[PDB]
RNA sequence: GCAAAGAUCUAACGGAGAUAUACUCAACAUGCAACGUUGGAUACUGGAGCGGGGAAGGAUUUCGUGCCAACGGCACUCGUACACGAGUUGUUCGGAAACUGAGCACAACGUUAUAUCGUUUUGUUAGGAAAGUGAAGGAACUGAAAAGGGGCAACAGAGAACCUGGGAUUAUAUUCCAAAAAGAAAUUGCAUGUGGG
RNA sequence: CGGGGAAACCCAGGUGGAGGCCUGUAGCGAUGCUGACGUGCAAAUCGCUCGUAUGAUUUGGGUAUCGGAGCGAAAGACUCA
RNA sequence: GUGGUAAUGCGGCCAGGUAACAAAUCAAUCCUCCCACGGUGAGCUUUCUUUUCACCAUAAUCCACCUUGGGCCUUUUUACCGCGUUGUUCGGAGCGGGGGCUCAAGAUUGAAAAAUGCAUUGUGAGUUCUGCGCUAAAGCAAAAACCUGGGGU
RNA sequence: UACGUCCCUCUCCAAACGAGAGAACAUGCAUGGGCUGGCAUGAGCGGUGGGGCUCGUCCCGAGGCGCUGAACCUUGAGGCCUGCAUGCUCAGGGACAC
RNA sequence: CCAACUGCAGACCGUACUCAUCACCGCAUCAGGUCCCCAAGCAUAGAAUGCUCUGGUACAUAGAGAAAGGUACACUCAGGGAAGUCGGCAAAAUAGAUGCGUAAGUUCGCAAGAAGCAUUGGCUCUGAGGGCAAAAUUGCCAACUCAGAACUGCUUACGGCGGGGAAUCCAACUGUAUAAUUAAAACAUAGGUUUG
């Protein structure tokens, strides 16, 4: 609801920036092992909890 | 509530009276503007007095004069009442559409064009 | 018929969240709280707890800026007991007093 | 319309009562209404020195 | 097998989702089934509601524009899905600053091979010296009087100075609005004039 | 408050609103159908019927007592399927 | 500091008070619903319907100053009788009548405020805060913060 | 190649689905009329009614009486009559046989 | 020194959305579970049950459609009426309100809604029950309830709503209690006694 504390409100803010997808130019590297982001996350599958 | 009604007293019914001075009505016909006359006919044959429709002695009369019909009663009313009558006229003479009464003043109604 | 909602962030209907229900100028029915009383200015507990006369139930900010009329009378002991109090205690210093005074004199005349 | 036709008394017959007589028309309501008519008579009598105060406490009593 | 919670019909727009033929052939007998929006019709919920707000829990699911591979156990032109771009405004609202409760246990002391143990609100630590500044007088310093150490524990108890209107958003509002503040108030700190003293 | 009686007391009409009182919603439970389901809607649920519903009542948040230990209107019940 | 016979107007330390506390009964204001009068808009209209539906709003904060419910003052003194509630009671420890002081809750007049909002002003029923002052071998949390006085300064 | 058979379409003595009995410009289908049956006297209008209201009249009133064995329904999972009346059909189409 | 006036200043964190037949827990968009506030009209005793204005919704795969056999929160049945079965299991059955009437037993409180009998619609009328404004008199007005009468009708016709009686065993009573096969006669209880 409305109260949560502003450490968990900054834990939950890195999590927003982290769930994104990968640039298209990091898969046009050399070398690159590199397709998805693997680490993506959906609110409605696995929870953070804090 | 302080007496008890009954029913055969559904023959007579008192409409209250002013304490003095005749209220006066007006209804403007310019924009419309022959009719003149059915209008007139149809309020005096409609207009219930004290229950009884059409014979309204003379505690009601009725005028038409530059497109305005006037009707002065020194009787208790209700300016509704010949809004009603009007729109129950504007219906049977197939009108409905293209035609609408608005309160002007405080007295009169006017006729008016969609 | 319309139906009200809380304004103020509390949502539970205890003794100090009462609400009054409001009709504004825009012709809408809302919540507005209703602000909690006090007793008054009371007589001491042992002595029967009577509410005096000639003060006034304030609360807390009302009180600290109100004026001192409101809160005593010009006898004595003003706001913290009663006339008929005052009198009795008056009555029995004097009435006491001059018992004590008898008795000590009595016994000094009977020493000399 | 059947307003009316209750107000003159139509429609409120053994037939119809479905509720208990108190719980149509509770008595301490009834109660209550008489006596404050009574004692509401006896006051107005006692200021208008229709009757003294010896008569109005044993009437007073009675009701 | 996909049967609890009664139920949909119609026209016009939209869309690749059609009125999709070898010909003969007027047409039916050779392109079926299903989708969104708007209008109309018919029903359901029935104020202990498939109504409007909050706590715990969740944490961007909110909004607009697109898209329709996978997922929404049938389907989709649609989505709490996918992509991009945005959104949360306070002297007074809730908390803290600043109360105490059932309670907890830092210090001190004691105990234990071992503190990672015990006591610690029935006024109340500890064999126990736990007070650090008012007024002062002749700008700061100096030191009289005050038994019983420090702290936490209630977003429903105590406490708590603000209300309406808005043509003000795509999404926030007792939070935004500008000199005619749309406006009208209340309260706190420090200063300045007036009056009284 | 009315009537009776020598007296002790007796007969009657109102007012009032008590109780681990009664019928009955919400709530809290779970008797029967030995119903339905029994590769379920569900690792205990559904329907009707049933117990109680001012009290030894129901419920939110905070707090306190656990592994040969805790807690128990006592069934070896319960202590994160 | 200062008026009134009085109830009571007005300009360190110590003792009390507010915070601060159950049930039932009965009865206000606010709000909701209904009815009666009017005004404005829309619906029905083969026939009937002086008709059916919708709307007719007033925030906080402030001035000035009548009801009804408690407590009290002064005057004239109550013969076991009087007062009073729906209800279980009050009186020489001061009933009732006359005149007053005060408290709580409302009403009214006005400033705000039409400059706003939308396209009137009267009855009856129901419900809160409020008032009616304060089961039991069960008897109604505490503190901060604040208020008044007694003294000295 | 021919005879023909099956599907699509229509009917119901058959029928879970297949299979069956039939028709294939045919009173075949549709609507109406008449019959046979069911219920029980329609909407509307009008001069007996316990009572009541206003000026011998004029009205409110459950019910009753008349028009009225009226009104409505009657083949449809499928009653009758063309040895009763009209309307629609306008080269039936496809696959096998091959 | 005291008040108002006036000037300037008024810091920190929360604030989107949800709160559930899709946003939380149950492996899931699961007929299970989950605290608080506001709460309209008519019938009616009514937060029972049925229908409706405002707000919300047509989402839970659909079409055609007479097999047997099933499930149901769906019904009827001639004559008989428990003969069925371990056993009236299941179904039926009673039913609101008002008047009259009511046994044995008893801790005098109850048993008791004991049992049983009667009435009830529609319409048109009559009587009783009050207030404030000037007298045991005049006007004006509100709100509904009860009782009595004449006329007239029934195909006994929404929903909702106890079947009753005579006995025996056990436990005095209200309560608790094996979450997921046992709700009892078990446990508790007031009362009685003993011990330190
Ligand atoms: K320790
Ligand atoms: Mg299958
Ligand atoms: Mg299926
Ligand atoms: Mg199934
Ligand atoms: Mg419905
Ligand atoms: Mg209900
Ligand atoms: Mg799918
Ligand atoms: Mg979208
Ligand atoms: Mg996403
Ligand atoms: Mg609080
Ligand atoms: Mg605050
Ligand atoms: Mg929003
Ligand atoms: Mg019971
Ligand atoms: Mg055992
Ligand atoms: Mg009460
Ligand atoms: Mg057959
Ligand atoms: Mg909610
Ligand atoms: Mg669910
Ligand atoms: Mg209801
Ligand atoms: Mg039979
Ligand atoms: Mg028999
Ligand atoms: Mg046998
Ligand atoms: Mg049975
Ligand atoms: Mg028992
Ligand atoms: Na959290
Ligand atoms: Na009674
Ligand atoms: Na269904
Ligand atoms: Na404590
Ligand atoms: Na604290
Ligand atoms: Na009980
Ligand atoms: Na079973
Ligand atoms: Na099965
Ligand atoms: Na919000
Ligand atoms: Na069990």
């Amino acid at each position: 609801g409305r109260f949560k504390p502003l450490a968990v409100k900054k834990k939950y803010a890195k999590k927003m920036n982290q769930n994104k997808p990968v640039p298209y130019w990091i898969r046009l590297r050399t070398g690159n092992r590199i397709k998805w982001n693997e680490k993506r996350r959906h609110w409605r599958r696995t929870k953070l909890n804090y | 509530v302080a007496v008890r009604a009954k029913v055969g007293s559904r023959s007579y019914v008192r409409q209250k009276q002013l304490a003095k001075g005749k209220k006066v009505f007006k209804i403007d016909c310019s924009i419309p503007a022959d009719v003149l006359g059915n209008f007139e006919q149809f309020f005096q044959d409609n207009t219930k007095l004290n229950g009884r429709k059409g014979k309204l002695s003379d505690k009601v009369r009725l005028s038409m004069n530059d497109n305005v019909l006037t009707i002065s009663t020194t009787m208790a009313y209700r300016k509704k009442y010949f809004k009603y009558l009007t729109k129950k006229f504007l219906k049977k003479k197939d009108l409905r559409d293209w035609i609408r009464i608005l309160a002007t003043g405080k007295g009169t109604y006017q006729l008016k064009y969609f | 018929c319309p139906r009200v909602q809380y304004r103020r962030r509390m949502h539970y209907a205890t003794r100090g969240n009462r609400m009054k229900m409001v009709r504004t100028p825009g012709n809408k029915l809302v919540m507005q709280k209703r602000a909690k009383r006090s007793q008054g200015i009371h007589t001491p507990w042992v002595l029967g707890h009577k509410r005096l006369g000639g003060t006034k139930a304030l609360r807390h900010i009302d009180a600290r800026l109100a004026s001192r009329h409101e809160k005593s009378v010009s006898r004595a002991y003003g706001g913290v007991l009663s006339h008929d109090q005052v009198r009795d205690r008056v009555v029995r210093a004097f009435l006491v007093e001059e018992q004590r005074i008898v008795k000590q004199a009595l016994k000094e005349h009977s020493k000399m | 319309k059947m307003k009316e036709a209750k107000d003159m008394g139509r429609h409120n017959g053994v037939g119809r009562r479905e509720g208990s007589r108190e719980a149509r028309m509770p008595s301490k309501e009834l109660w209550m209404r008489r006596l404050r008519i009574l004692r509401r008579l006896l006051r107005k009598y006692r200021a208008d020195k229709k009757i003294d105060r010896h008569v109005y406490r044993d009437l007073y009593m009675r009701a």
